[PDB]
């Protein structure tokens, strides 16, 4: 049967990572760094990189409301964690804003993405932090697809 | 040469160190 951990809430507020216990890692055989594949509720799926955390209890996962949101589930609720060791590096990514002013590119994505290596999911809504406000982006296409990970070079389309 | 896993994971405690 599949891997399987409880959510538990990140202190670490970052979109790309979720942490275990180490013991909990080795267990998995995953390692720090590694892509791995979650899945929650609604067929929902996420892609993010695992690190270790010694706050983290063996059965549990602490991922942010980004991540969770994502996997449509809430803290306490169950989901699955398996490797995702087949992830290519981005060549083009297709993101849009919710649109419910400024260089969107500037002030927020090149700022999220520079040099940080992130892996996304097509269909990932994701949270950036800057200009006073925050925003929120939809993850439109990727390519390679359906997940990538968003390098220096991959190009950004942010509109239609 | 250097292991693609350790590069993501040293961007991303770089993220968490600030
Ligand atoms: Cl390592
Ligand atoms: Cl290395």
């Amino acid at each position: 049967r599949p891997n399987r951990l409880i959510v538990d809430e990140a202190i670490n507020e970052d979109n790309s990572v979720v942490s275990l216990s180490q013991p909990k890692m080795d267990e998995l055989q995953l390692f720090r760094g590694d892509t791995v594949l979650l899945k929650g509720k609604k067929r929902r799926e996420a892609v993010c990189i695992v690190l270790s955390d010694d706050t983290c209890s063996d059965e549990k996962i602490r991922m942010n409301r980004v991540v969770r949101n994502n996997l449509r589930v809430r803290l306490g609720d169950v989901i699955s964690i398996q490797p995702c060791p087949d992830v290519k590096y981005g060549k083009r990514i297709h993101v849009l804003p919710i649109d419910d002013t400024g260089n969107l590119f500037e002030v927020y994505l090149k700022p999220y993405f520079l040099e940080a290596y992130r892996p996304i999911r097509k269909g990932d809504i994701f949270l950036v932090r800057g200009g006073m406000r925050a925003v929120e982006f939809k993850v439109v296409e990727t390519d390679p697809s359906p997940y990538c990970i968003v390098a220096p070079d991959t190009v950004i389309h942010c509109e239609g | 040469v250097t292991l693609r896993r350790r590069m993501l994971a040293a961007a991303a405690e770089r993220r968490l160190q600030k």
